[PDB]
């Protein structure tokens, strides 16, 4: 359950996971996720900025 | 007397019997009632 | 003059006759949960979210569509009318599908909202869900089906305000869908407007999809200049 | 990122009336515009309406 | 349980808006008569029988079927689509020269409909949806026909055929096959839905006019 | 004053050719006593027609029993601009129900003079008789009894010596299910899709085409001018009060000559059962359940089908309701929940699809019911699937969610012990 640096995962088949809803921009107590999405060449919905500041972040 | 079947008639009705009568009524109908427009969409 | 006494949880208010009892509800300052009703449109009735209970009557009447009588008791907080409000998004909620994440109506969804606070905070269905294909109708309006709860605004906004008639329903039942049954663009100046009116992220904006949600957008209010409308 | 320099870009009051919020304004000294409240004006619905015998009303689905 | 048919319409070589169809003369004066059955306001009233009119033209109906009514009453394409689409005994697709229909509703089902469903099934060689090679039967399940006293029955072509058992329906079949028209009705000889052997109604002449008239009138 | 029921005189009997054993034609019909004094009935005017109707205890023969006099004075209006219409609901679209068509084919002249009969009650200008796609030979026999109705004058232009002016019109419908509902007719009449519409408005103030319209039953509607002829006094004199009159029953199912027989309102179940259906079938002790009213009506089993009555109140208290009165039988031998299940999907593939509790809970409890047959479920479902079905129940547009609700409630009640057993084995056998 330990919580270290972040990451982003992504399914098997080699494709990201992060659908770009933002829930987690949203819930972020310190406001440290900066999500910006758009559909992908193929309609995906897929994040195109995903930053998270770690000097902001409270883990 | 009561023995016989008396609808066999409703052996011998083709595909266009219905609209046949239907045509053949329509010069025994009333006039119709009008609503004032050509339809609702007019 | 011509006003009737009516009571809203026991609450005097003088309405004109014609008035429903949505809008007699709406004077008092209390809004009857709703998905098919709409101000600008044709009173439709289908969704049945709205049903309330009027006192010392054993039925439930659908509010949006139901002329207030003279000396009805209309209990909106009533547990008859909860139950009502749980049983149908029960209902609403049994099939639609979990797109909660990427459908682009996430924190703007009246569905949403009102499930969460006038349905139940659980699920009993152990089915399977339905999906249906999507329809192309331009490059405005981005169209997902299996979201769609069938309130039928968007059939009557196009038929009734922009003057088209080519949306509507077919099949029967639980698959019955709303579409054209025919390839073919919902092309009209107001063709935007119907991504208002959908309760759900059914008729969704195609240029604005996935971009932004809702709770981080700033609102500014402004004038158009497209036009001398204004 | 998005940066600013003004500190008053995320300030919004509330206020019960539109008097309580011209007095708060006129006290703190700041210049104000006040637009009127917008209601939208009571209807008249009509179920019985969509199916008219002459009218236009009459819808052609539902 | 499930449909199984589409309610999305696709364009097709041999059903596109460009298919031929039109109305015979005779069909039209049928039509204007239908017509004149309503008011000069409302004449989407026509719109189920002259569609109708339209499948017993063509057996099925193509998309340029109902374009053609939506065009002779004025009405939008898309409504005469709702309804084509909303009742079952349109025929969106192409059916065959004898459409069977065969009734498992619980009534039925309870004098042994599977039995005949199954001989059917045995004698023509296709499934339950389906229709033969040849193009000369379609078999489909439907609900309740309004002749359950005399389940279990068929319908085919607007016949009635009741009473049925297994050898039955396959003496119908092979008699359609053969050229000529079964008879409609109740097979067993019970003339149309009374008791088989109990004769318990009806039994004495009935009453003729005037036999319990009241008094002043 | 009377306590039993059940032994109705041949010559008692309204639908004399019920059976199509004589001549249903425009001379056939004229000899069992149709068009008899019409023009009297005619010139009498409406309100004595209402009033004779009203005496008589004439209930709904739809399967909701509401007392037509009341319905037909509710027609009785002043004239507001519009005109009157009368519209004869011959859907047929209850499994188990097969009067209508029988007195549609055998008998139409009773059913047009009783359109000019309750036309002229209500003041309407023409009758517009529904009658269900399916029965073409049955539409194509009234509509030739109807041209020779207009031939003879007794419809048409002054339809007698009596100055009223009155038209019949025939339209099919074509497979619907819901298009047997009032307001789900009025709209497939007017060129829509079978859905109905909500009340109010009722169709006395806008109905076919906007217009003022009543929409009643074939068998109500036929059995008025009988009603005018004899009096409303001697069709009160049959029944129990508040159920009075001769009803048609259509039984079904396990029985050894399952049949339709019209006999007096307030009979036994268990002697119709044996006097015309010729008993069940191995006996009676072989009887599991019994449908009285039609699909829509709740399962008896065989304690209360023992001394029950066959009428609105009585079928009510004991929780079924009389419905359309179409028995459908079931013996020792049939799964009971798959008969159920049947029903179910019935009802999952008519509903119209408007209002979101039929379409969307109708299809669950059709999964749910297809579940329990093989005992897919767990106990607890059964208590759920009864919170679904009241769910359903009391909040749709029209009766077609009550319809579908009440047979699983039914089941439920009356056999839990056995969905039970079902997933006991199913458990068990499964592991
Ligand atoms: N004959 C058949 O094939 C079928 C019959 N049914 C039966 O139909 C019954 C339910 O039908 P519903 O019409 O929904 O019942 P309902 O009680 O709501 O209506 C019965 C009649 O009474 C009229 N009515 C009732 N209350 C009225 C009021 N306050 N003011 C004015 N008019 C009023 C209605 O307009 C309607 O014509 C069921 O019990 C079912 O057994 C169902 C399916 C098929
Ligand atoms: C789903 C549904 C289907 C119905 N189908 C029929 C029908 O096929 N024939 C009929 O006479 N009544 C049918 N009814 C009942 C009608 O509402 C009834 O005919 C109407 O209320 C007036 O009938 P009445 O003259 O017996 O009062 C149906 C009702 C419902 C809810
Ligand atoms: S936006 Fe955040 S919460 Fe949403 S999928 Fe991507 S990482 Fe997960
Ligand atoms: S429409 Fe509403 S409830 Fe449905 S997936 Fe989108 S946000 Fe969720
Ligand atoms: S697409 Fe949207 S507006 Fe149209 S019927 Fe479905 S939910 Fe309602
Ligand atoms: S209850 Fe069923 S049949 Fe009746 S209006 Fe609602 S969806 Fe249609
Ligand atoms: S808001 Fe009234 S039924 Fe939908
Ligand atoms: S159940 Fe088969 S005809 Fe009614
Ligand atoms: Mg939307």
């Amino acid at each position: 359950r330990f919580r270290g640096e972040h990451a982003l995962r992504r399914y098997p088949s080699g494709e990201e996971r992060c659908i770009a809803c933002k829930l987690c921009e949203a819930v972020c107590p310190a406001q440290a996720i900066t999500i910006e999405a758009e559909p992908r060449a193929d309609g995906s919905r897929r994040t195109t900025r995903y930053d998270i500041d770690m000097t902001k972040c409270i883990y | 007397d009561n023995s016989t079947y008396r609808n066999l008639q409703h052996h011998e009705y083709s595909t266009y019997t219905f609209l046949d009568l239907n045509v053949e009524l329509s010069k025994f109908r009333m006039p119709q009632p009008s609503s004032g427009r050509q339809s609702p969409r007019h | 003059s011509n006003l009737i006494e009516v009571f809203v949880d026991g609450q005097s208010v003088m309405v004109e006759p014609g008035t429903t009892v949505l809008q007699a509800c709406e004077k008092v300052g209390m809004q009857i949960p709703r998905f098919c009703y709409h101000e600008r449109l044709s009173v439709a009735g289908n969704c049945r979210m709205c049903l309330v209970e009027i006192e010392k009557a054993p039925k439930v009447v659908a509010a949006c569509a139901m002329p207030v009588m003279k000396g009805w008791n209309i209990l909106t907080n009533s547990e008859k009318s909860k139950k009502a409000r749980e049983g149908v998004m029960e209902f609403l909620l049994a099939n639609h599908p979990l797109d909660c994440p990427i459908c682009d109506q996430g924190g703007e969804c009246d569905l949403q909202d009102q499930s969460m606070m006038f349905g139940s905070d659980r699920s009993r269905f152990l089915e399977g869900k339905r999906a249906v294909e999507d329809k192309n109708i331009g490059p405005l309006v981005k169209t997902i089906m299996t979201r769609c709860i069938q309130c039928t605004r968007c059939i009557r906004f196009a038929s009734e305000i922009a003057g088209v008639d080519d949306l509507g329903t077919t099949g029967r039942g639980n698959d019955m869908q709303v579409g054209t049954y025919i390839e073919k663009m919902f092309m009209s100046e107001l063709s935007g407007n119907i991504i208002d009116i959908c309760p759900v992220g059914a008729l969704t904006s195609k240029p604005y999809a996935f971009t932004a949600r809702p709770w981080e957008t700033r609102k500014t209010e402004s004038i158009d200049v497209m036009d001398a409308v204004g | 990122w998005s940066s600013t320099a003004d500190p008053l870009s995320n300030l919004v009051l509330t206020f019960s009336t539109k008097e309580d919020a011209v007095a708060f304004a006129e006290k703190n000294g700041w210049s104000f515009d006040v637009e009127e409240r917008k209601v939208p004006k009571p209807k008249s619905k009509s179920y019985g309406a969509n199916f008219s015998w002459n009218k236009r009303t009459r819808v052609s689905t539902k | 349980g499930a449909g199984g048919a589409l309610f999305v319409h696709r364009d097709t070589p041999e059903n596109n808006p460009d298919t031929p169809f039109d109305f015979t003369p005779e069909n039209y004066k049928r039509i204007e008569a239908i017509v004149k059955n309503y008011p000069e306001g409302h004449k989407a009233a026509a719109v189920l029988p002259v569609l109708d009119l339209a499948q017993r033209q063509n057996g099925w109906l193509p998309i340029s079927a109902m374009n053609k009514v939506a065009e002779i009453l004025q009405v939008p394409p898309m409504r005469v689509y709702e309804v084509a689409t909303f009742y079952t005994m349109y025929n969106r697709k192409p059916v065959g020269k004898y459409h069977i229909q065969v009734c498992t509703t619980t009534p039925c089902m309870l004098r042994n409909s599977d039995s005949i469903l199954e001989a059917i099934q045995k004698k023509l060689g296709i499934k339950v949806g389906e229709t033969t090679p040849d193009k000369l039967f379609t078999l489909i399940e439907v609900e309740c026909l309004g002749a359950c006293v005399n389940a279990p029955m068929v319908q085919i072509n607007d016949n009635y055929y009741e009473d049925l058992t297994p050898k039955d329906i396959e003496e119908i079949i092979d008699e359609l096959k053969a050229g000529k028209i079964p008879k409609p009705g109740p097979r067993s000889g019970r003339f149309s839905c009374e008791p088989a052997g109990g004769l318990t109604s009806l039994t004495e002449p009935p009453k003729g006019p005037g036999f319990g008239v009241q008094a002043g009138l | 004053k009377k306590t039993s029921f059940g032994s109705l005189k041949d010559e008692d009997r309204i639908f004399t050719n019920l059976y199509g054993r004589h001549d249903w034609r425009l001379k056939g019909a004229q000899s069992r006593g149709d068009w008899y004094k019409t023009k009297e009935i005619l010139l009498k005017g409406p309100d004595w027609i209402l009033g004779e109707v009203k005496t008589s205890g004439l209930r709904g023969r739809g399967g909701a029993g509401f007392p037509t006099g009341l319905k037909w004075s509710f027609m009785n209006k002043p004239s507001d601009g519009r005109p009157k219409y009368l519209v004869v609901n011959a859907d047929e679209g209850e499994p188990g129900t097969c009067k209508d068509r029988e007195i549609i084919r055998h008998d139409p002249h009773k059913l047009v003079e009783g359109c000019l009969v309750g036309g002229r009650a209500m003041g309407a200008r023409a009758a517009y008789i529904y009658i269900r796609g399916e029965f073409y030979n049955e539409a194509s026999n009234l509509q030739v009894a109807i041209r020779e109705a207009y031939e003879a004058g007794l419809i048409g232009k002054n339809a007698c010596g009596s100055g009223y002016d009155f038209d019949v019109f025939v339209v099919r419908g074509a497979g619907a299910y819901i298009c047997g509902e009032e307001t789900a007719l009025i709209e497939s009449i007017e060129g829509k899709q079978g859905k109905p519409r909500l009340k109010p408005p009722f169709p006395a103030d806008v109905g076919v085409f906007g217009c003022p319209t009543t929409v009643a039953n074939v068998e109500t509607v036929a059995v008025s001018p009988t009603i005018c002829r004899r009096g409303g006094a001697w069709f009160a004199s049959f029944g129990r009060e508040r159920n009075s009159g001769t009803k048609l029953f259509n039984i079904s199912g396990h029985v050894n000559h399952p049949c339709t027989v019209e006999e007096e309102m307030s009979v036994p179940l268990k002697e119709l059962i044996e006097k015309h259906a010729g008993g069940v079938i191995g006996g009676w002790d072989n009887l599991l359940a019994v449908i009285p009213g039609g699909s829509s009506t709740p399962l008896i089993p065989k304690s209360v089908c023992e001394t029950v009555l066959m009428d609105f109140d009585a079928l009510v208290q004991a929780q079924t309701g009389l419905g359309t009165a179409a028995v459908i039988v079931m013996d020792r031998s049939t799964d009971i929940v798959k008969a159920i299940a049947r029903l179910i999907e019935f009802y999952k593939h008519e509903s119209c699809g408007q209002c979101t509790p039929c379409r969307e809970g109708v299809d669950w409890m059709n999964k749910v019911m297809a579940r329990f047959v093989k005992g897919d479920a767990r106990p607890a479902e059964i208590d759920s699937l009864w919170e679904i079905s009241k769910q359903i129940e009391g909040h749709t547009i029209c009766a077609l969610g009550d319809g579908a609700a009440w047979p699983v409630q039914g089941l439920i009640r009356h056999f839990r012990p056995e969905l039970e057993e079902r997933m006991q084995q199913f458990a068990l056998q499964h592991q």
